[PDB]
RNA sequence: UUUCCUCACUUACCCGGUG
RNA sequence: UGUCGGCCCCCGCCCCGCCGGGGUGCGGUUCCUCCCGGAGUCGGGUUGUUUGGGAAUGCAGCCCAAAGCGGGUGGUAAACU
RNA sequence: CACGACCUCAGCUCAGACGAGAAGACCCGCUGAAUUUAAGCAUAUUACUAAGCGGAGGAAAAGAAACCAACCGGGAUUCCCCCAGUAGCGGCGAGCGAAGAGGGAAAAGUCCAGCGCCGAAUCCCCGCCCCAGGGCGAGGGACCUGUGGCGUACG
């Protein structure tokens, strides 16, 4: 049977632009579920130094400084047991989503944010909609790197 | 001298060949059906088909009952539609020479059939000579130009349609004549043209 | 004034032909002095087929129409019937010259 | 396992050994060409492999 | 008869001398040597 | 069976098609199988290009693809002799050779000879042994500047032919285009019937 | 999906939307296109006239590459060149005219459907229509051929 | 060189007999 | 579990190097001379089967039975070119 | 066979090897139906399928053009997309149905017989000598009814 469905490449990019545009409004992110009532700015752009992190202690400290640790404390409290016969099929423990992190160079960013529950790391060039718009709802709290923010204007381009 | 032998064996209606084909076909029908010959009756044709004077190369004369195929049905009663009521004018889909080499390569299981050729004709029988090779003789395994037949993939090559006499019945080739067997066999082509290619994004 | 049209007698893109030596496989079936000497020798050793012998019996009575219709029935194609009748007429004329 | 070690030392170097002292790998392997028979290279492809062997080259761009 | 073939196929019994070929294949049919003693 | 205005469908599902159905579930795993084979082959021929030997540039037969050039199979023996390369030596330096293709024109012959000339200039040869370099072997310094060329060897450059804007002459404007084509079709039909006259 | 299906709202209704008098059975009017001349003639002769019979000659070995002849009209003729090129020669009509090679753009024949802008232009095509060249000569320009 | 029919030759072919 | 972490016992692969046993030179030649090919096979008739192949697409039986500037193909049977 | 050679054909629990059966998803060669469809049915369809028979391999088969094309020409085979539900076949009804070109995956090409030069320059067996690789024996054979080297349509 037809398990796979193909979408137009222009509609995949349109859905990606509407998912990134929702990551810049305080309403759509707080209503998505993320607790960002204390973050400094809704588009969270950090220095490129974070791309060189190689230990989780350096990564957990940054999230406590940017007041984004409350979004991860929500992930800990959400870790529970799945309801129904999904526990017998390698889907026993379920949890919530956390702050997505978009980088440009992988100098250790992926492994520094590995062991933190909820963190989803994605390259700026290859953005998956399923992780930037979970469950079809827009407003994923994305933590951007300075390098990823510069290239973001070149991936999709302004209207000019 | 082999040039004068292949051009002499083309005059099968001349007095010289008509006499030899008359005496030998008489002698061939006096022996058994499967009778080993001490040497090729046509040395020019044997060398042409891949025969050498090495040790391990043997020749067997085969007498096959010539004629079509009668469908083996009890009292000629093919229970079905009138399309398949034919019992008499039914022809075998494989050459009659391909039956002689299959009948010789089966009686001699320890040898591999190389080729076969025509040596005698009659109104009742057809006489052939099958060239077999002992793939375990040292004069054959120690020759780089003959080790190809010692491989396990050539086991009973005459009953899979691989010899020259049996490969013709498969109806393969290159061109507008042979579109039926594009892909090897006619069943490989028939299978490909009937598989529903359900792609992943159709 | 005149452009190369895509239709007519001078049809096609204009290119300079590069004529070279023909493929060696195209000489197949050419009579050499040894192939002629071998076949002309066996012709006198073997002889003529029963249908070639009774076809030359029609040429001497000047029945070339019945000869060709007989050879065309034996050999098959009409192209092979003319060459066979010509070969028998050339042999019959050389036999008379002797 | 002592009398077999003595028999293997006894038939060492003999051209014909008992069937139980021969390598029993499998019926297909025992009927394959030995290392001597598969390394035999006829005098034609010996000269062809001598001066027409593929060389080590590289393309700039 | 797929059921009649399933009851007497290769593998429904013991495979005494064939289960050893499966074990000797994963090492390359090694014969003639011995492990390093202590 | 029919109800109202519609097509006359012919779904060829009267055989036992359910026993011959090929599902493309290994399509993405087959890309990994093919890709790892290219990487494994690349390391085996590490100094040599991975795409393969040098392919020629040929023309497509039919008029539908009349103007498109395409990478053929091998270079003609006439194209190798016009560049000094021997028939059997070209197989050793990674040049594809086929004896069936012919050259019916000169424009296609020189297109492959010039393609074959510049290849030998970009072709770096390693000596059979580093102890004694032979004559045809490249120098010792450029051997250090060697690499495995990825992608097709010398890809075909489909140059766009653009004609300069010229002044339309009076002779060029008096050319009856429709009448020339309409007469060319009539002469080709009456050519045989006129030869008998 | 199945939640938007029709069978989800037919649970409880006996005949399942196929009537009680005439029950849903297996092929009550023949399989496929059966009876196209006997009991479905009113359908075939009303919506598919010409379905039965023969017409025309038989072309045994038809190769679609031989009859390949894509056409283009004069209205879309200037689409084969840039918009800036159409204006850079529109201001200077004193003889320099752009050459539009229709063959190198994927087309063979040129047809005179639309209106052509009054600018000198040289066109290269394998085939021209009668009115196609008349509109080019009237506007100004030649119609050269290409094999 | 010939076609039709008939009679003969024995070596093809066929039948019977025998240690 | 993460670390292409550390250690140990077997084994495999390509290239390079010298030593040791067997290999034999190769190309260019609008230069001379010589040689140049697969028969009961192709093909033809007929029969059955097969094919989208249709005055034969393949295969096979019986009969006829080749040629050597020949032979096959060029999707309509046939003759000349 | 008086004494030998040869040809043809036998015997062995003769020296040394080989074949058989299994499995059979995929693969190769034959054989082969009818339910079913045509709202009946006989050609057609089902189908060159199920069942039946033989033979293999990790792949098999195919394969270096007696090809396609009719063009400015392509260049072994296999596979995918497309050609295409198209040309065409068919109580021209139901239905059936390829291929060239083109875009891709992978690409690798070659050996005899014949032609005839080279003192059979060739091969197996047996008895051995040296460190899988090389020699020896006035041993026994195979072979001139033809082994080996050069050489195959690109000359
Ligand atoms: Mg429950
Ligand atoms: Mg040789
Ligand atoms: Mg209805
Ligand atoms: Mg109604
Ligand atoms: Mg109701
Ligand atoms: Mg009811
Ligand atoms: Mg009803
Ligand atoms: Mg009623
Ligand atoms: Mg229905
Ligand atoms: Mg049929
Ligand atoms: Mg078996
Ligand atoms: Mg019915
Ligand atoms: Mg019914
Ligand atoms: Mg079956
Ligand atoms: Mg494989
Ligand atoms: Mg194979
Ligand atoms: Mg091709
Ligand atoms: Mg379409
Ligand atoms: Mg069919």
């Amino acid at each position: 049977r037809r398990w796979h469905r193909r979408v137009n490449v222009n509609q995949k990019r349109y859905a990606m632009c509407s998912a990134l545009a929702a990551s810049a409004l305080p309403s759509l992110v707080m209503a998505k579920g993320h607790r960002i009532e204390e973050i400094p700015e809704v588009p969270l752009v950090v220095d490129d130094k974070v791309e060189g992190y190689k230990k989780t202690k350096e990564a957990v400290l940054l999230l406590k400084k940017l007041k984004a640790w409350n979004d991860i404390k929500k992930v800990y409290a959400s870790q529970r047991m799945r309801a129904g016969k999904g526990k017998m099929r390698n889907r026993r423990r379920i949890q919530r989503k956390g702050p997505c992190i978009i980088y440009n160079e992988d100098n250790g960013v992926t492994r520094a944010f590995r062991n933190i529950p909820g963190i989803t790391l994605q390259s700026v060039s290859r953005l998956d909609l399923l992780k930037l718009a979970p469950g079809g709802h827009i407003g994923r709290f994305c933590i951007w790197t300075e390098g990823a923010f510069r290239k973001l204007d070149d991936l999709y381009g302004t209207w000019r | 001298a082999y040039k004068y032998m292949q051009e002499l064996w083309r005059k099968k209606q001349s007095d010289v060949m008509r006499f030899l084909l008359r005496v030998r076909c008489w002698q061939y029908r006096q022996l058994s059906s499967l009778h080993r010959a001490p040497r090729p009756t046509r040395p020019d044709k044997a060398r042409r088909l891949g025969y050498k004077a090495k040790q391990g190369y043997v020749i067997y004369r085969i007498r096959v009952r010539r004629g079509g195929r009668k469908r083996p049905v009890p009292k000629g009663a093919t229970y079905g539609k009138p399309v398949h009521h034919g019992v008499n004018q039914i022809k075998f889909a494989r050459s009659l020479q391909s039956v002689a080499e299959e009948r010789a390569g089966r009686h001699c299981g320890g040898l591999r059939v190389l080729n076969s050729y025509w040596v005698g004709e009659d109104s009742t029988y057809k006489f052939f000579e099958v060239i077999l090779i002992d793939t375990f003789h040292k004069a054959i395994r120690r020759n780089p130009d003959t080790q190809w037949i010692t491989k396990a993939v050539h086991k009973h090559r005459e009953m899979r349609g691989l010899t020259s006499a049996g490969k013709k019945s498969r109806g393969l080739g290159k061109g507008h004549k042979f579109h039926l067997t594009i892909g090897g066999s006619r069943r490989a082509a028939w299978k490909r043209r009937n598989t529903l290619q359900l792609h992943r994004y159709r | 004034v005149r452009y190369p049209m895509a239709v007519g007698l001078n049809k096609g893109h204009k290119v300079t032909k590069n004529v070279s030596k023909p493929k060696h496989s195209r000489r197949r079936g050419r009579l050499t002095k040894h192939a002629k000497f071998a076949r002309d020798l066996i012709r006198e050793v073997c002889g003529f087929a029963p249908y070639e012998r009774r076809a030359m019996e029609l040429l001497k009575v000047s029945k070339d129409k019945r000869a060709l219709k007989f050879i065309k029935k034996r050999v098959g194609t009409h192209i092979r019937a003319k060459r066979k009748r010509e070969e028998l007429s050339n042999t019959l004329a050389a036999m008379r010259k002797a | 396992q002592t009398q077999k070690e003595n028999l293997r030392k006894f038939y060492k170097g003999k051209k014909y050994k008992p069937l139980d002292l021969r390598p029993k790998k499998t019926r297909a392997i025992r009927r394959q060409l030995t290392k001597h028979e598969e390394n035999l290279m006829t005098k034609k492809m010996q000269r062809k492999s001598r001066l027409y062997s593929i060389r080590k080259f590289a393309v700039k761009a | 008869s797929a059921k009649a073939k399933r009851r007497s196929t290769t593998g429904t019994g013991r495979m005494r001398h064939m289960k050893v070929v499966f074990r000797r294949f994963r090492n390359g049919f090694r014969e003639g040597t011995v492990p390093k003693p202590r | 069976a029919p109800s109202r205005n519609g097509m006359i469908l012919n779904p060829h599902f009267h055989k036992d098609w359910q026993k011959r159905v090929r599902t493309w579930f290994n399509q993405p795993a087959r890309k990994i199988r093919r890709r790892k084979a290219r990487q494994a082959k690349a390391r085996r021929i590490a100094p040599r290009p991975v795409s393969g030997p040098l392919r020629p540039v040929v023309r497509c037969p039919t008029i539908r693809y009349h103007t498109k050039v395409r990478a053929g199979r091998g270079f003609t023996l006439e194209e190798l002799k016009a560049a000094g390369i021997n028939k059997k030596v070209a197989r050793t330096i990674g040049i594809s050779v086929d004896s069936r293709r012919r050259n019916r024109s000169t424009e296609s012959l020189q297109a492959n000879v010039q393609r074959l000339k510049e290849y030998r200039t970009k072709l770096i040869i390693f000596p059979r042994k580093a102890a004694k370099p032979k004559k045809g072997d490249s120098t010792e310094e450029e051997l250090k500047m060697a690499t495995q060329l990825t992608g097709p060897v010398m890809p075909i450059k489909k140059v766009h032919k653009k004609e300069k804007a010229r002044v339309i002459s009076e002779d060029e404007k008096n050319f009856k285009a429709f009448a020339s084509l309409r007469m060319a079709r009539a002469n080709a039909r009456l050519f045989g019937i006129r030869a008998k006259r | 999906p199945t939640k938007k299906s029709k069978t989800r709202k037919l649970r409880g209704h006996v005949s399942h939307g196929h009537g009680r008098v005439g029950k849903h059975r297996k092929h009550p009017g023949g399989r496929g296109n059966a009876g196209g001349l006997h009991h479905h003639r009113i359908n075939f002769d009303k919506y598919h006239p010409g379905y039965f019979g023969k017409v025309g000659m038989r072309h045994y070995h038809l190769k679609r590459n031989t009859t390949f002849c894509p056409t283009i009209n004069l209205d879309k003729l200037w689409t084969l060149v840039s918009e800036q090129t159409r204006v850079n020669y529109s201001q200077k009509p004193d003889g320099p005219a752009p050459i539009i090679d229709v063959v190198r753009a994927g087309y063979f024949k040129v047809l005179g459907k639309g209106k052509l802008p009054k600018q000198p232009v040289i066109v290269k095509a394998k085939f021209f229509s009668r009115r196609a060249e008349e509109k080019i000569k009237g506007v100004g320009g030649a119609c050269v051929l290409t094999a």
